[PDB]
RNA sequence: GGAGGGGAGUGAAAGAGUACCUGAAACCGUGCGCUUACAAUCCGUCAGAGCCCUCGACGUGUCGUGGGGUGAUGGCGUGCCU
RNA sequence: UCAAACUCCGUGAUAGCUGGUUCUCCCCGAAAUGCAUUUAGGUGCAGCGUCGCAUGUUUCUUGCCGGAGGUAGAGCUACUGG
RNA sequence: GGGGAUAAGCUCCGUGCGUCGAGAGGGAAACAGCCCAGAUCGCCGGCUAAGGCCCCUAAGCGUGUGCUAAGUGGAAAAGGAU
RNA sequence: UUGUGCGCCGAUAAUGUAGCGGGGCUCAAGCACACCGCCGAAGCCGCGGCAGCCAACGUGUUGGCUGGGUAGGGGAGCGUCCUGCAUCCGGUGAAGCCGCCGAGUGAUCGAGUGGUGGAGGGUGUGGGAGUGAGAAUGCAGGCAUGAGUAGCGAUUAGGCAAGU
C-alpha cells in the first residue's frame, strides 16, 4: 500500500520525467 | 602547486552577532559559513580555520508562521515510547540557546570536524558575554549584489 | 615579478629560476625556448591585455627530458571476468625560466 | 552455540591480554644475620622458622 | 618432462604482496585476499585520477568567491566579467593569486566591474 | 636433579651438533619510529597537516624537478567466484 | 546399515544433472525469436556473430512519381444484428 | 491490444522503439532497465547537456510583474462550503 | 450564475519524528511567465604517448576515421621443464631464497648490484610438453580463531605425623 504508492508517485519528480522501472 | 596551511598558518578571530528578531535561518546560516571558513581564501576542508562567534539576545529570536507553536522538536531516549516532543514556545521559555544551536548545528557536517567546530559557537541567552577580552567584531549579515 | 605561462593546454605560475614540468616540447637539453603568456606582474600593477601580452614572451631552459610516474590499470568488473591491465608513463620536459 | 567468524587479531590479542599475572608484594627478611625476600603475608612464620627458603 | 610450478606462481605473488604493505590484516599477508583489494584498489585510483579535477576545482571556486564577495562582487559577474574581458587566467591561478596577493586580485574585480554590461538583467 | 645450554675445542664453516644440506609462507614472539581511549570504519583510494629516516646543493641550520615509512582530518566508495 | 548384505571384478558403469576448469594483450562482437520435437530446463535447422575468399555500393537514409490495403475514425432509410 | 475486476513489480502478442543483459560516469536522497551520455591512457586546463545555485553541497538568501496563508509546497477520491 | 490559477475539509495504523533527503523557509529558501549569469559528466575541445582499418608517398614517415564489452570467433606474445646446434659465466662463489635500486603498455624483467648459501646455469635459433590454480561441501602435511574457555569419566570421604 504505502510502500508502492511512495514508490509510483516518487516517479512524478522532475528528474525522471514522468516515469522509472518497476513502476 | 596549490597552498595547503600549515600548522602555523591559522588567524582567528571573535565575530559577534545580534539577534534582534533576526530570522532564525538568516542567523544561523551566517554562523555556519563563518564558522566552517567560507568567507576566507584560506578555505580547506580538512582544517578547521573559520571564526569564533558569539550570538547574544537569543531570546529574541522571532521566526514567521506558526512555528512557534505548531512546529515540534522531537527526541528520543532510544526505549520504547521514549519519544517526547515540544514546540518551539515552550523551548524557549525553556532555555532559548537551545533552538539556534540545534538550528546551526544542522547546518554543518556531522562528522568529526563538526564535532571539532561546535566547540567554537558560544550562546548566550542575553544581550551579554564574558568574552570582551577579544573585542568582538561585530557582524551585520549582507547580501552582496551582482 | 612573477608571471602566468601558457602551455601544454594548461596555464602556471613562474619567476625566474623555478624550475616546472610540462608536456613533451620538442627540443634538446640544454636549448631555450620562447613561450606566450597570459598575466604579468610588475610589482603591484598588471598586464592584462592581449595585445601586451602578445608583445611579451617569457624564455625558458630545457633542462632534461623526463619520465613521470609509473600509473597501473586494472580495470576489472564482477561476474563477469574481465580483467584488463595497462601501465603508463607521460614523458615530460623540465623547464627553467631565464628570464622574463 | 557456535561462532560465525574468524575473531580478529587485534581483538583476540587485545582481550588475551587481560589474561596477564600480577606478582606478590614483596618485603625483607632479616633471617639468621642475612636477608632474604618474602612475601608479607608469610613474615611471621619466616621469622619463626617455617618457611623452606631456597 | 613434468614441471613443477613453484617459480611461475611465486612471481605473481611476490609482486602482490610488496604492493601491499600498509594494508590491514588479511589484506596485508595473504595473496588470495590482498589481490581482490588491489582490484579494488587501483579501481578506485583510476576513479579518483578521473575525479580530482572536480575536487580542486570546486575547491579553487570557493575559494575565488570568499575572496571576491569579501571585496563585494559575485563570482558568477566576476567571471562574465572576464569572460567579456577577454582575460585568458584560469582558476588555479585566480586562486594562488587571492592566496598570496590580494591586491592583484582586487584589480581584476576592478577590471571586471569595469568591463560587465550596464543592465545585467537586461534582455540582452 | 636431569634435559638443555654457555665457554674451550675439532672442523674450511657448528648461520653443518647425531631434533643435523639449503631452510620459503602461514603461524609465534622481542626490540626501534609514527599513530591510536568523543568515536559509527568491504577496512581501502584521491588531497594532506604533523613527526621520524635518507640522498644532494648549501651553511652555524637549510629547501629540493626529491624518494621512502606512519599518516590526523575531508571527499568518493555495496566482498571474490559460479 | 537390508523393499533384497558385504568384498573383489565388469568398471574409469551412466547421468538431457550440479559443481570446477589455471598466463597476457589486440580487433570485431551477440541472443533470449520461428517451425518441429516422448518435447517444453535439453536438442536439430533458419535467425543474429565472427574468420577467409568472391560481388563491388547492390544495404541504409531523404525527396519525387506509381500500387494494393479496410486499421483509428466516422456512418447507417449503404447491408447483417441491438 | 487480448485474459483478469478494463487489479497486480501479473500473464500473453506486436514495434529499423529504447535501455539493461554484455554499459561504466553525472542527476534521480540511497535505487540493473528512468533523463543525459556510449569510458584509448595521462594533465592540480577550458566550454556544455540532464539537473540545480539559503547552509549541509561547488554554483543566485539573482532581476521584474502578479497569486499562495494552506507549512500548500513536501500523496489522494465521490462530494461539501460566503 | 460561467470558465479559470493557486487554496480548505473529506484524510485515516501499529520499533521512533518519519508522505521536503535534513536543517530550516512565507522578512520564500514555495507556484507561474519572461530575463540574466553560473556550477556540472570519464561528453566536446586543448597539449602529449600507444594502437587497428584504409589511403597517399617513400625503402616506414605522415594524415583521416576508429579503439566499452559478457557468450564467442580471429591475431600477436611472456613464462616454466627437457632437449639438437653455436657460444658465455661459474668454489676468484651458479642456482634457490630475503632484499634495495630501477625497467617494461601487460603476462613480467634485471648480463644491476648487497646478505645468506654451496654446484650447475644463461644466451639465440628450432623441436616436444605431465606447460601457468583462487574456488571442485577438492587431496596430503603444517598452523591459526573458538580458548588458555568446556571438561578431567559417578551417585564411598578422606585426614595428621614421620620417611626417602
Amino acid at each position: 500500500a504505502k510502500r508502492g504508492r511512495k514508490k509510483r508517485d516518487r516517479k512524478h519528480s522532475k528528474a525522471n520525467h514522468g516515469k522509472r522501472p518497476n513502476a | 602547486p596549490t597552498y595547503t596551511p600549515k600548522a602555523g598558518d591559522t588567524t582567528r578571530s571573535w565575530y559577534v552577532i545580534d539577534a534582534s528578531d533576526v530570522v532564525l535561518g538568516r542567523l544561523a546560516s551566517a554562523a555556519a559559513t563563518l564558522l566552517r571558513g567560507k568567507h576566507k581564501p584560506t578555505f580547506t576542508p580538512n582544517v578547521d580555520g573559520g571564526d569564533f562567534v558569539i550570538v547574544i539576545n537569543a531570546d529574541k529570536i522571532a521566526v514567521s508562521g506558526d512555528k512557534l507553536t505548531k512546529k515540534f522538536a522531537y527526541r528520543h531516549s532510544g526505549y520504547p515510547g521514549g519519544l517526547r516532543k515540544r514546540t518551539i514556545g515552550e523551548l524557549l521559555e525553556k532555555h532559548p540557546t537551545r533552538v539556534v544551536e540545534n538550528a546551526i548545528i544542522g547546518m554543518l557536517p556531522h562528522n568529526k570536524l563538526g564535532r571539532q567546530i561546535q566547540k567554537k559557537l558560544k550562546v548566550y541567552a542575553g544581550p551579554d558575554h564574558p568574552h570582551a577580552a577579544q573585542q568582538p567584531i561585530p557582524f551585520e549579515i549582507k547580501q552582496v549584489a551582482q | 615579478t612573477y608571471a602566468i605561462v601558457k602551455t601544454g593546454g594548461k596555464q602556471y605560475k613562474v619567476a625566474a629560476g623555478d624550475v616546472v614540468k610540462v608536456e613533451k616540447l620538442d627540443s634538446e637539453p640544454g636549448a631555450s625556448v620562447s613561450l606566450p603568456v597570459a598575466l604579468v606582474v610588475d610589482g603591484a600593477n598588471v598586464t592584462s591585455k592581449a595585445d601586451d601580452l602578445a608583445k611579451v614572451a617569457v624564455t625558458a631552459e630545457v633542462l632534461e627530458h623526463t619520465k613521470g610516474p609509473k600509473i597501473r590499470i586494472h580495470k576489472f568488473k564482477n561476474k563477469t571476468g574481465y580483467h584488463k591491465r595497462q601501465g603508463h608513463r607521460q614523458q615530460l620536459t623540465v623547464l627553467k625560466v631565464t628570464g622574463i | 552455540a557456535v561462532p560465525k567468524r574468524r575473531m580478529s587479531r587485534a581483538n583476540t590479542r587485545s582481550r588475551r591480554a587481560q589474561w596477564k599475572a600480577e606478582a606478590p608484594g614483596l618485603v625483607t627478611v632479616s633471617v639468621a644475620g642475612q636477608q632474604r625476600k618474602v612475601p608479607r603475608r608469610l613474615l611471621k612464620a619466616a621469622r619463626l622458622g617455617l618457611v623452606d627458603l631456597d | 618432462a613434468r614441471v613443477k610450478r613453484a617459480l611461475n606462481a611465486q612471481k605473481k605473488r611476490r609482486t602482490v604482496l610488496k604492493a601491499s604493505k600498509g594494508y590491514r590484516g588479511q589484506r596485508s599477508r595473504l595473496y588470495r585476499k590482498a589481490k581482490e583489494q588491489q582490484l579494488h584498489s587501483l579501481t578506485y585510483a583510476y576513479r579518483d585520477r578521473r575525479a580530482r579535477k572536480g575536487e580542486f576545482r570546486k575547491l579553487w571556486i570557493s575559494r575565488i568567491n570568499a575572496a571576491a564577495r569579501a571585496n563585494d562582487i559575485t563570482y558568477n559577474r566576476l567571471i562574465q566579467g572576464l569572460k567579456a574581458a577577454g582575460v585568458e587566467v584560469d582558476r588555479k591561478n585566480l586562486a594562488e593569486l587571492a592566496v598570496s596577493d590580494p591586491a592583484a586580485f582586487t584589480a581584476l574585480v576592478d577590471v571586471a566591474r569595469a568591463a560587465l554590461p550596464e543592465d545585467v538583467n537586461a534582455p540582452s
